[PDB]
RNA sequence: AGUGGAGCCUGCGGCUUAAUUUGACUCAACACGGGAAACCUCACCCGGCCCGGACACGGACAGGAUUGACAGAUUGAUAGCUCUUUCUCGAUUCCGUGGGUGGUGGUGCAUGGCCGUUCUAGUUGGUGGAGCGAUUUGUCUGGUUAAUUCCGAUAACGAACGAGACUCUGGCAUGCUAACUAGUUACGCGACCGGUCGGCGUAACUUCUUAGAGGGACAAGUGGCGUUCAGCCACCCGAGAUUGAGCAAUAACAGGUCUGUGAUGCCCUUAGAUGUCCGGGGCUGCACGCGCGCUACACUGACUGGCUCAGCG
C-alpha cells in the first residue's frame, strides 16, 4: 500500500548511502512482525558497502539471536565472499560490519564461521581476512570451544585448519572434551597419503606450545606417531621438542 | 636494506571525551516503605516485550522507555 | 565422542554443546508519518 | 638526496604544510627516504684554563 | 584539399595559484587514462570530527565493563561518535605504560600459470660431408619470385616453426530452398478524376529484401616474352583475372604479466605504505610559445519559401 511506497524510497537512499542519520523506518526492522518482506523491498544486494555497516549495527542490538543469525547468513556472509571474489581485498565498512556481528557471538558463529567451512568451497584468502577479525574480538569461553569442536569434527580444507589456529592463538583454558576432539582431529592424518600444508603444522604447533600441559601420556605419544608418518623438516623438530619438555595436569 | 630513521612528534590524545559514570542507580526506582512496602518512581513501560520489569525514563515533560522507543506527553 | 581422555585431575565446568550442533500496527504508522514530515521538512518552500 | 643513491632537486612546492615536488634522476622505490645535507662552520669553545685539579691514584671499577 | 594568417575550442610546454592531480618530448612525444571532470569520477588543495591491532605490565568492573537509544541545543553538517533525559543492554571488557615476537601490509628473489613490444620475412634444428678449431656446407651458377618462393644445378639429404595454406567475408545468379516480424503481382471493395491511392482483404511465389545450400576462377583460354621450364606481360569472355580480414596459433625481449606456492629475503605498520567519512574549493585559471581541430573570410554566396532521396546503427 503506502508502506510499500516508504521502503521503495529507503531502496533509492541505502544504495545511495555513505554517511548521516538513517531514516527511521530503517532502525526499527527487526522490531516488525513481517521484516524479511520488508527487506527485500529494501534491496539488500543493492546496497552500499556503507550501508552494510550500519545494517549489521542494527541487526546486532535489537536483541534475538535466531533473528540475527538468519540476517548474517541471508545476506551479510554472501556479499563478503561476492567481495573477496571480486576486489581480492574486503571493503573497510564490511570489514567494520564483521567486527560488529561478534557483539552476538551465538548468531555470528552459527551464521557466518559454521557455514562458511560447512560450505567446503572456502577458499584460503577467505579465511585469513574473516579470521584476523577473531584474533581482534575477544570472544565467551563457552562460545569460543563451541566453535572449536564443531571444526575440528568437519570436514578438513586449507582454510579449516587457518580458524582452528587462531581459536588456539587466544590461550584460553579449554574443556576437556573438545581437547579430545582436538586430538581425534589431527590423529585423522595418521594414515593419510594427502601432502598436508604449512598451515596444517602450524595449527599442530599453536595447539602443543600452549596446551603441553593439557595432554596425558596416551594421547601424548600418539602424537610423537603422528610426526613419525607425517613429518616435515622445519616444524615437526619444534613439535618433537614441545612434548619432551611438557609437564602434565 | 636501507632503515628509515623513525621521527618523533608528540601530540597529546591521552584528552579524550567518555561519558559520565552513574554510580547505583537501582535505588532512584524504588522507595521501600519501612514496613516493607515498594513504591515505583518512574513510569512502568506496556509493550508489546518489555512488560513488567523495564522502567521508562522521566524527561522534564514526558516518559520514554528504553528498548522499545515509546514517546509520551 | 573419542577414546584417550582427560584422565587427571580438575573439572570446572561441564561445557553446553547441546545448543550449537542441534539447532540446525500503530508504531509502524507514527514511523511512516515522521518519514514523511522530515521529507517535507528537508525542502521547506514557503515559511516567512 | 636519497639512501638509495638518487640524486634530485625540488622543484614546487605545493601545500600550505610542508609537501614538495621533487626531480630525480631515476625512479625511486617506494621503500624509500629523501634526505638534504646543510652545512654551517662551527669553532670551538673558548674553555681554556692552565689549572687542572691533581687526580687521585687510579684503580678498576 | 589544406594547416601555418583571423576568432574560437582544445593538447603540451611555460606562467600563475592553497591546488591549478598526472607518465611519455623529433614516428612508438602531440583529443593515448573510452579523460565530455559541476557531485562522483579524483589522484590535487583548505578546512573538521572520528578510531588505529595483538602481546606483556599496571589500573577500573557484577555496589554494571560496555553497546544501543525519542526529541531538543551546538559547528561549515537531522554528530546518540557531547549535555537535560540517563533509560536500557550483563562481559561481547576499556583506561594508562611499554617491547619486539606486530599483518585485509609493502617490496625483492626462487619457482607455477598467462600477456604485450619491432619488422613482416624469415628462423631453427637432425643426420651426412669439409676443417685441430673458431667455422662452413645445407642456406646455390643462372633465370624467376614479395620471399632460403619455384625451375633447376649440386656434399648434401631430410625436417620443424612461421609466412603461406585454412576459414570467413564481399562482389554474381530473373537457377534452387523458404520467410503471418520481408516484399511483389494479380484479384475484390472503397476514395478520386479509361488512369492515381504507404486506402484495406485474401489467390502469385521470390524479381526487389532477407538468410542458406549449391554453383562460380583455376593463372581457365588466346597472343607475345621467356634456357623454351619456372615464370612475366598484354588481351577476349566473364559479376569478379591484383577483395578484405581473421585465423594463420614465428624469431629477439635482460618489456614481462597474474591472488599461484616457498615455517622465502628484506622494509614499514598512533611515520595508518592514499585510514573511512563530512563541508567547501581546484582540475577550465593566462602576457606567451609549439601544436591537432571548428567556424569563417562570401556571388560557385547568404537569406527566404517550395521540392525530394540514405545507410551504419
Ligand atoms: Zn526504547
Amino acid at each position: 500500500p503506502r508502506v510499500l511506497e516508504v521502503y521503495r524510497g529507503v531502496r533509492e537512499v541505502l544504495s545511495k548511502y555513505r554517511s548521516g542519520k538513517l531514516p527511521k523506518a530503517f532502525k526499527i526492522i527487526p522490531a516488525l512482525s513481517n521484516w524479511e518482506q520488508i527487506l527485500y523491498v529494501t534491496e539488500p544486494e543493492a546496497w552500499t558497502a556503507a550501508a552494510m555497516y550500519q545494517a549489521t549495527r542494527i541487526f546486532a542490538s535489537n536483541l534475538k539471536e535466531r533473528m540475527a543469525q538468519r540476517f548474517y547468513n541471508l545476506v551479510l556472509l554472501p556479499r563478503v565472499r561476492d567481495d573477496v571474489a571480486e576486489y581480492k581485498r574486503l571493503n573497510f565498512h564490511l570489514y567494520m560490519a564483521l567486527k560488529k556481528a561478534l557483539f552476538k557471538p551465538g548468531a555470528w558463529f552459527k551464521g557466518i564461521l559454521i557455514p562458511l567451512c560447512e560450505s567446503g568451497t572456502c577458499t584460503l584468502r577467505e579465511a585469513i581476512i574473516v579470521g584476523s577479525i577473531i584474533t581482534k574480538c575477544s570472544i565467551p569461553v563457552l562460545h569460543s570451544s563451541a566453535a572449536m569442536l564443531k571444526i575440528a569434527e568437519m570436514e578438513y580444507s586449507g582454510a579449516n585448519s587457518i580458524f582452528l589456529r587462531l581459536l588456539l592463538d587466544k590461550k584460553y583454558a579449554l574443556p576437556y572434551r573438545v581437547l579430545d576432539a582436538l586430538v581425534f582431529h589431527f590423529l585423522g592424518f595418521r594414515t593419510e597419503k594427502r601432502e598436508l600444508p604449512v598451515l596444517w603444522h602450524q595449527c599442530l604447533l599453536t595447539l602443543v606450545q600452549r596446551y603441553k600441559a593439557d595432554l596425558a601420556t596416551d594421547q601424548k605419544e600418539a602424537l610423537l606417531e603422528l610426526l613419525r608418518l607425517q613429518p616435515h623438516p622445519q616444524l615437526s623438530p619444534e613439535i618433537r621438542r614441545e612434548l619432551q619438555s611438557a609437564v602434565p595436569r | 636494506a636501507k632503515k628509515r630513521k623513525k621521527k618523533s612528534y608528540t601530540t597529546p590524545k591521552k584528552n579524550k571525551h567518555k561519558r559520565k559514570k552513574v554510580k547505583l542507580a537501582v535505588l532512584k526506582y524504588y522507595k521501600v516503605d519501612e514496613n516493607g512496602k515498594i513504591s515505583r518512581l518512574r513510569r512502568e513501560c506496556p509493550s508489546d516485550e518489555c512488560g513488567a520489569g523495564v522502567f521508562m525514563a522521566s524527561h522534564f515533560d514526558r516518559h520514554y522507555c528504553g528498548k522499545c522507543c515509546l514517546t509520551y506527553c | 565422542s573419542s577414546v584417550m581422555r582427560r584422565n587427571e585431575q580438575l573439572t570446572l565446568h561441564d561445557e553446553r554443546f547441546e545448543k550449537f550442533y542441534e539447532q540446525y500496527s500503530n508504531r509502524l504508522q507514527e514511523v511512516l508519518n515522521d518519514y514523511y514530515k522530515e521529507k517535507a521538512e528537508n525542502c521547506v518552500k514557503l515559511n516567512t | 638526496r636519497t639512501k638509495w643513491g638518487r640524486r634530485g632537486h625540488i622543484k614546487e612546492p605545493l601545500g600550505t604544510h610542508g609537501h614538495m615536488k621533487c626531480s630525480f634522476d631515476g625512479k625511486l622505490k617506494s621503500q624509500d627516504t629523501v634526505l638534504m645535507n646543510l652545512y654551517k662552520r662551527v669553532f670551538p669553545k673558548w674553555t681554556y684554563d692552565p689549572y687542572v685539579p691533581e687526580p687521585v691514584p687510579w684503580l678498576k671499577s
